[PDB]
């Protein structure tokens, strides 16, 4: 008795595919009862701003699955934009590691080898800091909220010049991970020439003799001098990731948050 | 589909610090997803007493003595529970699912259930995840460390990830651990 | 709960990582630019001459700095674990 | 079904790529595979523009039964992945299931997909040849100019991954390569 | 409550010291999950009849003879059931987690035997876990001797690659078994309790 | 009980196993670690099985599915039905030897290697397409090898000595992948070892 | 309860987590990322299992199970019967050394060991399998090791600091394992270490 | 399957990796031999590496793809 | 469980590292270095000279040393049990 | 199972280490330190010079004692696993 949860399928479906990739709750930490049972309530709450899902559409029929994998489209398309957003200090992070030596078990051995995700995994806390400290999920939810409204169900999706934007993303992410850290990038170069400069004064300076000991420090360095004004980046970087949600539900910018 | 009430306490949160932690040092797949789920099935049992303890001898007993509706015992009790999230929930949280709610801004303690619930869930991972990756940066410290002196001496391949975790339980033990992170956890709810 | 508060609490734990790194390969590296200078000295090219000096300076430094390195982090995680409240709110 | 789309190629060039910089995982393989997901609908949009007017309309206005419909419905993919597939390729696995047939187009589909993906395969590498190039270039040079200094200090793989990112990015980078992930199919 | 009856019971008894002892020990010699989850698990598990024989058979006589028999049960059998596991925990816990964890509930203590079981529990597992990481990183350290030897004979000849992660783990699994291992190792795991 | 077990009968039952061994050295081989190889591999592994058991998988559908309309009958000379054909298919591909030294172990001897006990003939099977997968990746890998030889090599000759040789031999060991025509003779061959 | 660790103890019970773990050293000894699948090792010891410990499934069966058929009894002849066969199979397996300290710490201390509890031997049959096990390790895990360290001198000789010598010598410990054949004297000693 | 089918299957590969090398450095080495009788010598050593690079590739290229398909060749009686 | 238990728990184990590692070592460094002074008294410069040489001392200690070795390590692991009840309250 | 046959055990794998890497490396120290003579005694400051000859040695060695080496190693692995059930129990 009282099939309601036929009504409300696909918006929760949009709901919870945003979630299920969204870099604080679809990451992990996090068991799956958790985001399921989030995106089931959700629900609940935006039931009043929900239009009328387009009846007639059962969901045990082709033209169900149809939209229903439409729906999934948009909310993975969403998510993955803040992964690139955070995958973005990721980057930070492992650039300025692999910069410092520490991790070198990759760089030299491109296969099975041995990573050192530690300074990325460190930068990962920031960036999903961040992105919670300037309440960021809030911001994001609002998002799908109105995505009921610029990119209704039933009616249309994503289209084609949509996807290829996206997938610059990652243009975006490599240029965005310079910008940032050319200032320490450089310096550890040069720094990485002094070296250069005293041992070709004698031959004997090798990789073990001194390796990688100023390597180390002034990586470690720059890097915690880069997290000095590291905040303004991301809010730039934050506003892009922010239009360009915008842009897939199209929304009409500068109006709210 | 009752697993809802249980996650309408303050349990999302313990099993998200545990399991941040858990995958602060090291361990994978130690103490298994089932073995923190109870670790965090028993801490809630021990904050949420005296919420339990509202529900029980207030609505639950003079249910079993019914002489009332039955919708009104989840009436009497859909308000302490709602008073327990109150005191957890941001109010930028509250706010702003207001806003999505659709509903005019009305005062706390009025809003109904339905939207408490996520706001109260949101707000619960916004504190858990700053609470453990403050927790989980010091256990970080040491394998940046550890990593560092490695590639100071050199060998570029002895796996730091495990070279360091006797010094991650150590000095895990060494502040006892638990009877900080598992009692802050249950100092962090004034209720 | 503000975002210049998360990059102090950072860079304070970045300090201490930095200091104790420094406290146990500046020996090591000291002593692998003697033992370097002493090759140098005589042209005794030799590249892993220098592995055993070094591993032992710091083997001794890790029993030298035992106490304090641990005395510092701790106090670290002690005043990670005050600041708890105020981060809830 | 996934693998009936181009992702296949398209993450290995992904992948291939992620290699070349030097930075090994570092763009998250959940990442990697958000991207080239993203991409095979790029790609396979004119595809599936037709995917939808031969009979998904037509089911939908009631104008072919379920079995023909889905017959149907494989022959836009079929035709597509003919122009990808070499010949020598196809006629390998067409033979080595021993039914030979006239037409590519007759070819059963679980015959033609498995000829499809090693055709794929073999023009990821291809492609994914051309893009270490340039990559290989970078760090041949910049070690060979460090070894003219003969310093040793250098670790030429370390001190060239920031070159490789400053010369990726300075070259529009991904635009360019994406441009020929869009040009590889030539539909 | 199905869906978590399975972690509540098993978390009453020392299951965890055990799975976590063991767990740190697979990482130690360096396997990758050789001994699958489907083995520790299953180790841990019967180590714990082993050790929970007592109070297995206490339990039995005093509750299961009593609901074979049904003289009275689901309301007496289960305090009675209740009584048996308090006196086992209690008698492995330390006191400072157990003041702590009753300071907190906020209900006054006279005598530790008269904790409410939902207070006793949490403070039992954190005093269980803190053992189960002192045993195991006084087990580790051995094998840690045994890596960073091994990790530098190699870089004094000049062999930067060939991980010490595989030539150093016949060194690991000859002191393992000249130790005798699981034999000391387990027993030490069996007589750490009061029980 | 058996929901963690059975998904990995399946794949031992047919010849699943030596297309992922082969081709899993040959990642390595190639000096590239892919997760994404690694899973794709399966997918290619799985669809050559696909093609390959079509004869037995055909007939055994033959035999009991297309029966299994008003399937006649109910798990009695059903599943010792297919119990034969798979039998017979996996009998072609082990050696004898290997056979031999564990019907031995068995015991239960059989004056027929046809009427031999399924739960000895697979244990023989393996140990039997593990041979022949680490012959067949011995074959393929010696060529990158030369390659990695040639690459180190001439490297250290020039003097660029702290360059790694492993970075740098992966374009060439994608050019000879290529030029060789890559997998199209490699899936070809594997096609040949299972000569019925 | 008892519905998601049955899986992990039935297998227990049994030979089984010998041949696992010694399966799994020797897959990491290969210098070799895994490569027979998890799910291969898994099937191949779940059958050499069921290859060996059939003389206590045959008496399973006979005596319990199909008795179980007309069923002769409500559910007892069973859960009593089948355990003296599995007793008396681990007991020639289990060390008297290591038994005497889990029956001493046990408290019932009984002359007969084929009196002690099940839930008292079958740890001890544990404790004393793992140590077979790598016993049989370190036996098998040698061959392979000095083929990586003559590889790894042989490289350093040339200045080949940098060839990650686990590539150039995984041909040579693939070689060496068929040159052998391999499985078939690994799976008769694990077969025959299994003194029954 | 036999010890003397692997020997010299192996020794043949060692035999190719000498002939291809060698054909590589030999013109490094006789040039940075006359020009150490002279007296730097690096960056003439690659560029000659590259000219017998580019000369004798295609022969390289076209040796090594003759010893894959040998290669592939003796396989079926190697397995049986 | 004391700050001081644990560094001298640790003490001790550092200590073994330190005395395996010269033990196994130092030959190695005498017999590189005495190579290396060969060198320079025959106008000598060869870089993977001295690596066989060295290579063999490296392992006839670890035969020769072999026994005391896995005695002094295996007696260290049991003195790490016998305190385990002592430390574990 | 006794600490005597583990490490005689282990000195047998060793001796095979040693044997194996003399015997395939000698050759190629002989050719490095006649090549370091020729360029001492021309007056030669070359590195990378006497990679060619050594390389050569190495891999002439490599197929000259091939079938000895490999029939070396599998005689070992074949008494390893004949020994093996005397030291099972």
């Amino acid at each position: 008795v009282l099939d309601f949860i036929a009504n409300y399928f696909w918006p929760y479906t949009r709901i919870a595919a945003m979630l299920m990739v969204m870099t604080v709750t679809g990451a992990r930490f996090v068991p799956a009862r958790v985001r399921l049972y989030l995106g089931l309530a959700l629900t609940f709450a935006v039931m009043p701003a929900i239009p009328a899902v387009p009846s007639d559409i059962a969901l045990l029929s082709l033209q169900g699955f149809m939209i229903t994998f439409e729906q999934i489209v948009i909310g993975m398309a969403m998510g993955m934009v803040t992964q690139f957003l955070v995958q973005i200090f990721v980057m930070l992070g492992q650039i300025l590691g692999m910069q410092s030596s520490l991790g070198f078990a990759s760089m030299v051995d491109p296969a099975n080898g041995q990573n050192t995700p530690l300074l990325g995994q460190m930068f990962m806390l920031l960036a999903t800091l961040f992105f919670l400290s300037s309440d960021g999920h809030l911001k994001m939810i609002q998002l799908v909220v109105f995505s009921f409204k610029s990119l209704p169900i039933g009616s249309g999706s994503l289209t084609t010049v949509d996807y290829r934007e996206l997938a610059l993303w990652l243009g975006i992410m490599f240029k965005a991970s310079l910008a940032v850290s050319l200032s320490g990038i450089i310096a550890l170069l040069t720094v990485n020439l002094s070296f250069g400069v005293m041992t070709r004064a004698a031959p004997q300076l090798n990789i073990f003799s001194l390796g990688f000991s100023f390597a180390l420090l002034v990586g470690l360095l720059l890097c915690w001098y880069i997290l000095s004004g590291l905040y303004t980046h991301y809010e730039i970087y934050w506003q892009e990731t922010e239009e360009q949600i915008c842009r897939l539900i199209r929304l009409n910018c500068e109006n709210l948050y | 589909l009752p697993a809802m009430v249980i996650l309408m306490t303050s349990f999302t949160r313990i099993v998200v610090v545990m399991s941040i932690l858990r995958q602060a040092m090291g361990l994978q797949q130690t103490p298994s997803n089932q073995v923190i789920i109870g670790i965090a099935l028993f801490l809630t049992f021990f904050i949420m007493a005296p919420v339990f303890n509202q529900i029980n001898e207030q609505a639950v007993q003079p249910y079993l003595n019914e002489q009332i509706s039955a919708r009104q015992a989840f009436d009497l009790a859909q308000e302490p529970m709602k008073a327990f999230m109150l005191k957890q929930t941001r109010i930028k949280d509250l706010e702003t699912f207001v806003e999505m709610s659709g509903s005019q801004v009305t005062a706390p303690e009025q809003v109904s259930m339905a939207v408490l619930i996520p706001a109260f869930i949101t707000s619960e991972l916004k504190t858990a995840f700053q609470i453990g990756f403050m927790l989980f940066l010091p256990f970080l410290i040491i394998d940046l460390v550890v990593a560092s002196v490695l590639m100071a001496m050199g060998m570029m391949m002895l796996s730091p990830m495990i070279v360091s975790l006797p010094f991650k339980l150590m000095l895990f033990v060494l502040v006892d651990g638990w009877n900080l992170i598992l009692s802050t956890l249950a100092g962090s709810f004034a209720l | 709960m503000t975002p210049e508060i998360f990059v102090e609490l950072f860079k304070e734990s970045l300090w201490l990582v930095l200091i104790m790194v420094c406290a146990i390969i500046i020996p090591s590296l000291l002593i692998g630019l003697v033992v370097a200078i002493f090759q140098a000295a005589t042209s005794i090219n030799e590249q892993t001459l220098s592995f055993l000096p070094r591993l032992i300076i710091t083997l001794l430094a890790l029993m030298f700095f035992g106490h304090w390195m641990t005395q510092m982090l701790m106090d670290f995680f002690y005043s990670m674990i005050e600041r708890l409240p105020q981060v809830l709110y």
